[PDB]
């Protein structure tokens, strides 16, 4: 009933596997929904994702050796309409104004984007925007200091709480944000 | 057979990583084109990573700039071997990544290398990307990647600017062409060059020209639904540049374009498709409602 939001695995292009801790915390059964933004590249990562949950959703990334993954998707979980896109199509790449522009195009309560490798979760114009970052802390040309991070959120009703996991050093820090449908 | 062990990762002290990179390329190269399609791109990304590692130890190494030059020569070599394995979408993407990295690092003569990597990506775009969708994805990646580079002088910035606009305006489909030109408008605003002392170029008049051409393409669509879609999109792009304090955007331009959508908008047949497009226009209008400090 809680969703796992991750992306930018970049296996085997930039990373060989997921962080050991991340492999441990991710255990099957407990999550029934998966939203993937990044270019996980190889199909191995997809099969691994299929072990974590039954409802796996992906969008095409710029580096996906893909077999017709969608470029963009819109999915509903009871409440809230969620948009899933890898983000390289949003120009400027990390600009929030362009992201709000795309939000208006989608007309969705939550917009999930990636390709920035920088986690960001905030509320703009009574709407929510999430970016889980790189779940493997993969290399990015625009940032030397990348923090391995993924986002899971649980929807109880018209309220979602997004818990963001980041691996800083060797300890697992977590930040919590909550949003109410306005 | 996951020969793609190479999760060696670990290692510290740059020079040893450079030598192991050469050893990995040398070993993988005898695998033939079949293996190098997958095995070599990781080495290209490792080369970029190692160049950034060389930049972090700039003081401890007096030869790091030449080290970066040799590292990018290595990356160029590996990408070219991928090209020789009859690969098209991947090598161009790798070239774009190399241009991004080379632009950020800042070693001596890095501007020439970033330009050369960009030109290589363009060279693959013009001749080895025939498919419509693939041309759109390749070009849009090029505009996006090139929009973030700030390591370019006006000398090199102008050719890539005009070349991006031209390449985006000669796409197969007319809707795709209009979308690409609208995306290309960002280069003429949010672009950065060496001679503005870090400033954004802020070419307001240069921005309008791109947006003007986008409208002209939308009329020739001859298809009510898609023709309409564009209009909500081009107006939205207009909103972005207006809301970024660009004096070149006027309220009259907004009023005329917004009226032109309102005039022919109802004339489509009721469906889910037209449903979402009406809502898209309504969301635009609602956003414009918020704290108007701009007449209509």
């Amino acid at each position: 009933m809680l969703v796992l939001v991750l992306g930018d695995l970049h296996i085997p292009h930039r990373c060989n596997s997921l962080p050991a801790k991340f492999k441990k915390l991710l255990v099957p059964g407990k999550i029934q929904h998966i939203l993937c933004t990044g270019n996980l590249c190889t199909k191995e990562s997809y099969d691994y994702l299929k072990t974590l949950a039954g409802d796996v959703h992906i969008v095409r990334g710029d580096f996906d050796e893909n077999l017709n993954y969608p470029e963009q998707k819109v999915v509903t979980v009871g409440q809230f309409k969620i948009g899933l896109i890898h983000g390289h199509q949003v120009i400027p790449w990390g600009d929030m104004a362009s992201l709000a522009l795309l939000q208006r195009q989608f007309d969705v309560d939550i917009l999930i984007s990636g390709h920035t490798h920088k986690f960001e979760a905030f509320e703009h114009e009574n709407k929510f925007y999430i970016n889980p970052g790189s779940a493997t802390g993969a290399y990015n040309a625009l940032e030397t200091n990348i923090i391995p991070s993924f986002v899971l959120m649980d929807i109880q009703a018209s309220t979602v709480v997004t818990y963001v996991y980041q691996l800083i050093g060797d300890d697992v820090k977590v930040e919590r944000i909550e949003y109410k449908k306005s | 057979l996951v020969g793609r062990f190479i999760h060696l990762l670990r290692s510290d002290d740059p020079d040893q990583q450079y030598l192991i990179l050469n050893t990995a390329r040398k070993h993988f190269g005898a695998g033939g084109n079949q293996r190098i399609r997958f095995t070599l791109p990781p080495l290209v990304f490792a080369a970029y990573q190692l160049a950034f590692r060389y930049k972090e130890n700039s003081q401890m190494d007096d030869k790091w700039e030449k080290k970066c030059q040799k590292i990018f020569s290595f990356a160029h070599q590996t990408i070219s071997a991928l090209i020789k394995a009859e690969l098209a979408e991947l090598p161009l993407r790798l070239f774009l990544q190399g241009a991004l990295a080379a632009g950020e690092i800042g070693f001596e003569n890095h501007e020439t290398v970033a330009y050369e990597f960009m030109s290589q990506a363009f060279s693959l775009y013009e001749d080895e990307i025939s498919d419509s969708k693939a041309q759109l994805a390749a070009i849009t990646l090029i505009i996006g990647t090139f929009e973030r580079m700030k390591c370019f002088s006006e000398e090199n910035h102008e050719p890539l600017r005009t070349q991006c606009a031209l390449a985006a305006s000669k796409l197969l489909k007319k809707p795709d062409q209009g979308r690409a030109v609208s995306t290309c408008a960002h280069l003429f605003w949010s672009g950065r060059n060496t001679d503005k002392n870090g400033e954004e170029l802020h070419g307001g008049k240069r921005v309008m020209e791109c947006l003007k051409k986008a409208l002209k393409i939308a009329n020739q669509c001859m298809d009510p639904s898609l023709q309409v879609q564009l209009f909500i999109e081009i107006l939205n792009r207009y909103i972005y540049f207006y809301e970024k304090e660009n004096d070149a955007v006027t309220i009259q331009v907004l009023n005329q374009l917004i009226q032109k959508i309102r005039e022919d908008l109802p004339n489509l047949e009721s469906s889910e498709e037209t449903e979402q497009i009406n809502k898209h226009f309504h969301n635009t209008l609602e956003h414009l409602r918020s704290r108007r400090e701009s007449p209509e």
